[PDB]
């Protein structure tokens, strides 16, 4: 006889709902990655991208690439993704040397031509140009000190040339582009060319705004957004609200409804019937009673009350009797109004000698665990 | 500093005396939180709960855990409350010998709380993290207080240890004075008097309440521990703890699965330990709660429901008796003490000759105004002269160090 | 010429709503009670970012400049308010010694105090109040434009009779954020051991 | 009450007992498999995930006892104080001793712990009488000694 | 009784002091030695243990 909590309730998601900018310009991919000039990697050109639709499906199904190694994001999934600036970096280097662009790599490249963070976020895509591009293509070989991350120097004799002429497989010249996707916190300008869909209000759904993900109910909220926010967070900083990137209105996300589950029982001995509750939901979002615990199932309210035997919460208690299982406020025990007056006084004519038991714990049972056996049971290689 | 002024045959007894009545505030329950281990770690996500069974029962023994702590809340509330086998009430006529409890009875114009307890509750102030309700609504506690009340006030110790029986609450406060070896007449002699400090030291209690939120500030200790736990246990699940992101939903969003199971592992690592933290932190906070409940069933039982002549434990004063108030969260304890106030020097003796056989007080000391000797109370100054009623024999003159010679009246002669 | 920049300065960290709450972030500000150089032409330092503001009686001043030496051989911001339009670019401008090709980017749009904060990619606040000689008062810049030209910038010069120049610093600052989602007070963290501890306890008051 | 207690340390032991079937992130939680299969080198970065996953399932198991240990303590210290006050004597505490006035208390042995009989007077049959705070006989006042 | 409380508050501090040498499965327990030793992207790894 009790109650238990058996597991959570959660309301699932009715709907999918992706809103991306209403923008429809293909990004200037080809313009970077089909150019016929790539620069010297001393002085590494950089294009950023924005304010466009980005297909990297174009990109990653070609095999042309000899590799397409990304570091932050994984290749399939960037078709889904949005981003404020792409930064496509561009240079030549030479082919065995294509390992030392990634992050956290030390070399003739990475400590002075060219390095990337020890937390890059983006892709590098590389492929063989001996086929186009040769003393004209640069590298810096000495330094001062290694250069910061994504920093360019240009100065003056610490630059040499490679030797890529079409006789030579990883002395030929590599074309290597880099995208450094900025995940900021801030109006996405490249998205993926998923398409958006219709608007969905008071029922939960799927979320996907600008490439933030999540599920909720959206409703329209009265929040005084300042024009140049995005979105906005709770006092337990989640977003909390979001405005809608395709018309700008201030939508609130509430969390689909959940709760614990109790179940109310009497013994199974006594009985198999049972009342459920949902703690801390109204009864619309699940013979039905309501309290201050959450919404009470298969228990019939009682007018009477009667002492405690299953304990709901909220001045709520619950017993199986004539038969149901039946939920009723508790009495605190009989009422007594005392006989008092400024000259009465009661007086015991006759007693009781009654025995009352007192059971304390005393000991615990007096474990010892052999640490080194527990962890490494007869084994030298784990001790 | 203060040099009490020794000799070898001088003693201060109290000519007056001050009832005062000292407020004692106890933490009794901490807020029932309960926290949904795995939505906590893996919030709305599947690919995250299929790692966190890799670790067991590390989510099922934190709400094991969680649910001990939240019934034995309601354990240590019932314990300190529910003392009492019935719901005792008041009478129509307020006839209390002039001590006016209408500041901490209930008021039914009004939950149905007292004034002195409504002082106490104004002044104390989404994401797995429930909290559940107490199984005592606060006006459950409130008709406990007021039975606890209505049984100190018409019925003394007495339903404590049986049946309630009424008796006059000026014959109940005689009691209280023999109780710390004042005798009866010091209180009858002095009723309104006794009556208008009592009822002037309950105007004090509302000033004191109402004045300062200072007070309170066991109650609102215990308050503010719980919310700054559950303000670190929430700011932990924005740190990165070497993962790509905070945001569980974005790591599934740019990631495949052989690359975002090496991040999520980290979160649910940080996470894990975070919360063992909280819930070790809330194991050993339930412990010193638990403390404190126990000693306040312990006041409740002896200091309320009797009269506990444990020095101290009762306020700083000789204890007379204690009404319960609720509180959020805890208990109040108008402890009432008779402080004795306005010493006179007296020479004494430790006994008397009167026949070369020697006299000892029955109850009380020896002392002399400087020309005539009298035996009192010791713990209110009152002259009686000296008889072989109030003093009985022993031995003779030669064995006491510092005896006086005296005439003893004989009540026979 | 110094005048004291009491409590100015203070503007949104991020493009984020929050609402009755007292968020704690690190950027770079004008710190609290500082000196602003009160000028009535001169090129100057940036060094981090630049906090100006005029009473400008009738559109005096009007617009800056922005690079490292101002010539060509290097790029360098321009940004012109000709109540027609904000225009603004960063070409390579063979600049003369005091004005009043190659380019890169190119983008248009007594009481009043205008108060800007110019920081780096490049950021421009704005905020537009009057007044009746900076004010004992208190209220947050807004962004008023975000645009991305990575240039290496350390000097600068102003067009055209008031203006008052502070130079930024990275500091920790606390900021009330009202019902409204606006910013009240703010709270710079390394100003003395008082705002030392109402950073410490999240508080703007100390019991 | 010693049930209870008796549950409680089961259920931690089987509790850190089970602890022992989990993967942690390892390629098996039987830790011999793990060096049936690898080699040193490459067994190390598996072996370290159990390791670290038992290491922090006993550090639990240790701090679960040690504050039990605090609540079995605080009882056997109050066990002891019962036994000095309401065995070795007659406590004057209301509801110490049980729900009455108390009179003596017999200890009895119990599998981890203690049972008292607390033998209480109850009183039980009261009449309504009529009373005064005093008696006046001769224009003095009389009070009652002991009554 | 107090000498036993002077020697577990000594016997903590000793043994979160000795717990400084202990490598945790990094390469070495001596923090500035695996910063002048290792690559930047491998020192993380073993600082993190």
């Amino acid at each position: 006889k009790g109650i238990y909590q058996t597991s959570n309730f959660r309301v699932q998601p009715t709907e999918s709902i992706v809103r991306f900018p209403n923008i429809t310009n293909l990004c200037p991919f080809g313009e970077v990655f089909n150019a016929t000039r790539f620069a010297s990697v001393y002085a590494w050109n950089r294009k950023r991208i924005s304010n466009c639709v980005a297909d990297y499906s174009v990109l990653y199904n070609s095999a042309s690439f000899s590799t397409f190694k990304c570091y932050g994001v994984s290749p399939t999934k960037l078709n889904d993704l949005c981003f404020t600036n792409v930064y496509a970096d561009s240079f030549v280097i030479r082919g065995d040397e294509v390992r030392q662009i990634a992050p956290g790599q030390t070399g003739k490249i990475a400590d002075y031509n060219y390095k990337l963070p020890d937390d890059f976020t983006g892709c590098v895509i590389a492929w063989n140009s001996n086929n186009l591009d040769n003393y004209n293509y640069l590298y810096r070989l000495f330094r001062k000190s290694n250069l910061k991350p994504f920093e360019r120097d240009i100065s003056t004799f610490p630059l040499q040339s490679y030797g890529f002429q079409p006789t030579n497989v990883g002395y030929q010249p590599y074309r290597v582009v880099v995208l450094s996707f900025e995940l900021l916190h801030a109006p996405a300008t490249v998205c993926g060319p998923k398409k958006s869909t219709n608007l969905v209000k008071n029922k939960c759904v799927n979320f996907n705004f600008n490439g933030l993900t999540g599920t909720g109910v959206l409703t329209e909220s009265n929040k005084k957004f300042l024009p140049f926010q995005q979105f906005g967070r709770d006092i337990l900083d989640i977003t909390d609200a979001v405005r809608d990137p395709q018309t700008l209105e201030i939508l609130d996300i509430t969390p689909c409804s959940f709760g614990g589950v109790s179940v109310i029982t009497p013994g199974t001995n006594t009985s198999n019937q049972v009342a459920v509750l949902y703690q801390d939901v109204n009864c619309t979002e699940v013979n039905v009673f309501q309290t201050r615990a959450g919404c009470l199932i298969g228990a019939e309210h009682v007018n009477n009350s009667y002492e405690c035997d299953i304990p709901i919460g909220a001045g709520i208690c619950a017993s199986y009797q004539t038969q149901s299982i039946i939920a009723y406020t508790m009495s605190l025990g009989a009422e007594n109004s005392v006989a008092y007056s400024n000259n009465s006084i009661a007086i015991p004519t006759n007693f009781t000698i009654s025995v009352t038991t007192e059971i304390l714990p005393v000991s615990m049972t007096k474990t010892s665990v052999d640490c080194t056996m527990y962890i490494c049971g007869d084994s030298t290689e784990c001790s | 500093e203060n040099s009490v002024a020794y000799s070898n045959n001088s003693i201060a007894i109290p000519t007056n005396f001050t009832i005062s009545v000292t407020t004692e505030i106890l933490p009794v329950s901490m807020t029932k939180t309960s926290v949904d281990c795995t939505m906590y770690i893996c919030g709305d996500s599947t690919e995250c709960s299929n790692l966190l069974l890799q670790y067991g029962s590390f989510c099922t023994q934190l709400n094991r855990a969680l649910t001990g702590i939240a019934v034995e809340q309601d354990k240590n509330t019932q314990e300190v409350f529910a003392q009492v086998k019935q719901i005792y009430k008041t009478p129509p006529i307020k006839d209390f010998g002039g001590f006016n409890f209408s500041q901490i009875l209930p008021d039914p114009s009004k939950s149905k709380r007292s004034f002195i307890e409504d002082l106490l509750f104004n002044k104390v102030t989404y994401i797995g993290l429930t909290v559940l309700p107490p199984l005592l609504t606060d006006e459950m506690i409130a008709q406990y207080t007021s039975a606890l009340l209505a049984g100190t006030i018409t019925s003394g110790w007495t339903f404590g240890a049986g049946a309630a029986l009424q008796i006059p609450f000026a014959m109940q406060m005689a009691y209280r004075f023999n109780g710390i070896g004042v005798t009866q007449n010091v209180l009858y002699e002095n009723q309104k008097l006794i009556a208008n400090q009592f009822n002037s030291a309950i105007g004090k209690i509302q000033d004191s309440l109402s004045s300062t939120a200072s007070a309170l500030g066991k109650l609102q200790d215990v308050v503010n521990q719980n919310a700054q736990a559950l303000n670190t246990l929430v700011k932990q699940l924005s740190s990165n703890f070497g993962a790509i992101s905070s945001v569980l939903n974005d790591i599934l969003s740019r990631l495949d699965p052989p690359e975002a199971e090496v991040q999520i592992d980290r979160l649910i690592t940080g996470r894990l330990q975070s919360l063992q933290t909280y819930v070790t932190q809330q194991l050993i906070r339930a412990a010193e709660i638990r403390a404190s409940a126990n000693l306040a069933a312990t006041k409740m039982s002896e200091c309320v429901l009797g009269q506990s002549k444990r020095v101290d434990f009762c306020g700083k004063g000789y204890h007379l008796m204690s009404f319960p108030q609720s509180a959020p969260h805890g208990v109040v304890f108008l402890h009432v003490t008779y402080v004795p106030a306005q010493e006179k020097n007296f020479t004494t003796a430790p006994a008397i000759c009167h026949d070369g056989k020697a006299h000892f007080p029955r109850e009380g000391v020896f002392v002399s105004n400087g020309t005539h000797w009298f035996v009192t109370q010791r713990n209110f100054y009152e002259p009686q002269i000296i008889t072989t009623d109030n003093t009985f024999v022993s031995g003779n003159c030669d064995v006491v160090i510092g005896i006086v010679n005296n005439t003893v009246y004989d009540p026979l002669q | 010429a110094y005048t004291n920049s009491f409590t100015r300065g203070v503007y949104y960290p991020d493009k984020v709503f929050r609402s009755s709450v007292l968020h704690s972030t690190q950027d770079l500000f004008l710190p609290f009670f500082s000196n602003v150089t009160w000028f009535h032409n001169p090129v100057l330092p940036f060094n981090d970012g630049v906090y100006f503001a005029s009473t400008e009686k009738s559109n005096i001043i009007r617009g800056w400049i922005f690079g490292t030496t101002l010539d060509s051989k290097t790029q360098s911001l321009l940004i012109v308010n000709n109540a027609t339009n904000v225009v603004i670019k960063v070409c390579e401008f063979q600049f003369c010694n005091d004005p009043f090709n190659n380019c890169t980017f190119e983008y248009v749009s007594f009481k009043n105090l205008r108060e800007f904060v110019f920081k780096n990619y490049f950021k421009i606040y704005s905020k537009h109040t009057p007044i009746n000689d900076l004010p004992q008062g208190f209220s947050a810049l807004e962004p008023l434009v975000d645009l991305p030209i990575g240039i290496n910038i350390t000097r600068f010069q102003t067009l055209l009779a008031a203006y008052y120049v502070g130079y930024l610093q990275p500091r920790t600052f606390l900021l009330k954020y009202n019902e409204n989602g606006t910013i009240t007070d703010a709270v710079d963290c390394a100003l003395d051991p008082l705002s030392e501890t109402k950073c410490t306890l999240k508080s703007f008051t100390v019991e």
